[PDB]
């Protein structure tokens, strides 16, 4: 029902949109959310993160990390993403 | 049978040290004290901590407290008052059946044994904890009922027999045995070196700018009550491979190790407690251990 | 295996020096010390600050602190009693599962070298930063128990072999290799000249606040002992392009040069620790410079 054999304006045939802006606009290709990225830099982050602390009960294996960053959809941005070494990003 | 405990018992602490206030003498002039004070200093460190290595450049840089002798005089003198009290087999808060069978267990403990290791803990300056760090010589001056007991240098981690210590001892026994109380008027004398630093109590904080906060009593540096009784407690010998007095507590807990020593091999306090009121004989080792924690203090409730 | 390091694991510092004391004394009248008095002159000028521009107007009477010697003495002494403690591999408050390991992990060290780099610095003059600058004179009087060492031309840099240090060094290595303390009264006397300005340690001011405070006890110039803790335990010449002794630290970090040299090349402390309790073969250098930060002490958690 959305990988149909028509035209439409977001599906696969498309004829006569194909010169028109729609097919890239309306079918965006890796369509997500907004998505701002938090970035760590040297055990420092940027924005509303606040390093946490893990449960420390059974966690087997945890790897640290200081440079990278982590990608939080703009929802999440309003509430600090809480990174943390072993689970990244929670709603604490 | 199985007389559980009360809910509520608890035990009120027998062994009520002052604060251990910090004074600044001479080893010859012991008469002229000066109050030691607890000052600020700040202080540029490294940032070295043991996780990310990156963040060791640029200053660490804050305020701690700190306490130093004047270098005009070279001792050291803690004062403080230990008061032991008696009736120490009657819960302070606690029911009355299963308090007098612990009563009726622990009446034939060896209260000597206990006395001695408490008044040798006072006299080999155990109440000083890091201020015997490079002291040239320890004298004691323990002022009870009116007679003045000094002490030399005693190797505090073994309870030597010593005469004076066992004449204190005969008095405090005596107390912790039977009601009544004595009081120890304390004074100790170290011979730190002139303008040494000394460690008096830190304190725990939470907003502070001062990273290290000393406790004071109107400026002057003291110990608190609680590190010196703590000291006097230091008498556990008796647990499961016994190598150093530990702090008495109900599982034989340090807090610095990180590891109790007497829990999870049936050795701690409420075990032993529920089986000499229940009627199993104990021996003398830990009778006298919960002998300890009864006039240590303590809720032994749950 | 696998020994992970505990979280509240914490050393004490074993070399504890006294805040060292400034003095003016000529160079052959050395008994008659007149304390070095920090004077203080007024500065008259307009605040500039970047969060207050409506401020920029009036104020900010500023005074600003300066030490110099007396126009009478050319020569200025410095005393402070450096205390070197033993059982360097006793944590305070970390324990013995990793610290026991530590201890039998670090009993082949040399200290006889960690010493006498130690004296060597206490001697040569490294606790005298900028006020052995320019002088035409140094002198050096260890008093340690009742011997008297003197010292004239050491280059402070290289460790050359003299046997006035290594006398002294033994006494001291015998002390941290083992148990106990040794206190070594050092007077330092360098001849500036005539009225020569004098060097005191600096207290942290603010951004604003004043221009610099020197360091005062009881009114007269002094530098602090954490400045000469980093002066003696300045003998770390076995981190990679090691070109001159820093200060031993945990991450072999330097904050007034912006780089940190045994920082993320793994010869931090913290990684020759856990290679040493998981027991992989450690070399002479990096076990002396990990029982030098034991020595130094600080808590290592994480």
């Amino acid at each position: 029902d959305k990988l149909t054999t028509d035209i439409a304006d977001t599906n696969v045939f498309v004829g006569g949109w194909q010169l028109t802006a729609n097919p890239h606009e309306y079918c965006k290709w890796r369509r997500g959310t907004k998505n701002e990225d938090l970035v760590l830099t040297d055990g420092k982050w940027s924005g509303n993160v606040t390093t946490t602390k893990p449960i420390q009960s059974k966690i087997w294996r945890k790897w640290q990390g200081e440079n990278g960053s982590i990608t939080v959809p703009e929802y999440l941005l309003d509430k600090t993403i809480c990174y943390n070494d072993f689970y990244g990003g929670y709603e604490n | 049978t199985k007389l559980k405990a009360p809910a509520v018992l608890a035990y009120s602490r027998k062994i009520n040290p002052t604060n251990a206030l910090m004074f600044a003498v001479n080893w010859s002039d012991r008469d002229n004290t000066t109050a030691v004070m607890v000052g600020t200093k700040t202080v540029a460190g490294t940032q070295s901590v043991r996780g990310n290595p990156n963040d060791a450049d640029k200053g660490n840089i804050q305020t701690v407290n700190f306490a130093n002798l004047p270098h005009n005089k070279n001792t050291l003198l803690v004062k403080y008052n230990v008061k032991f009290v008696g009736d120490v087999f009657k819960a302070e808060l606690g029911g009355g059946e299963y308090s007098n069978t612990l009563q009726t267990a622990l009446e034939n403990t060896d209260f000597g044994t206990l006395a001695y290791r408490y008044v040798y803990n006072i006299a080999a300056g155990r109440t000083l904890w890091r201020n015997r760090v490079g002291a040239e010589s320890i004298e004691t001056v323990i002022t009870v009922n009116d007679q003045t007991f000094t002490f030399s240098d005693l190797l505090v981690n073994e309870f030597d027999e010593d005469v004076d210590v066992a004449e204190i001892a005969d008095m405090v026994a005596g107390v912790l045995s039977g009601e009544g109380f004595v009081t120890l008027k304390v004074e100790h004398y170290m011979l730190l070196g002139e303008g040494s630093e000394v460690f008096p109590s830190q304190e725990f904080v939470e907003n502070s700018k001062l990273s290290k906060q000393l406790f004071d009593l109107n400026g002057q540096a003291a110990m608190h009550d609680q590190k010196i009784g703590n000291a006097i407690r230091t008498i556990d010998t008796w647990y499961e491979d016994a190598t150093t007095p530990i702090a008495v507590e109900p599982y034989g807990s340090v807090v610095r190790n990180g590891v109790a020593y007497r829990a999870g091999n049936k050795t701690d306090l409420f075990t032993l407690m529920d089986g000499a009121v229940n009627g199993k004989s104990l021996t003398e080792e830990d009778q006298m251990f919960v002998t300890a924690n009864l006039i240590r203090g303590g809720v032994f409730g749950g």
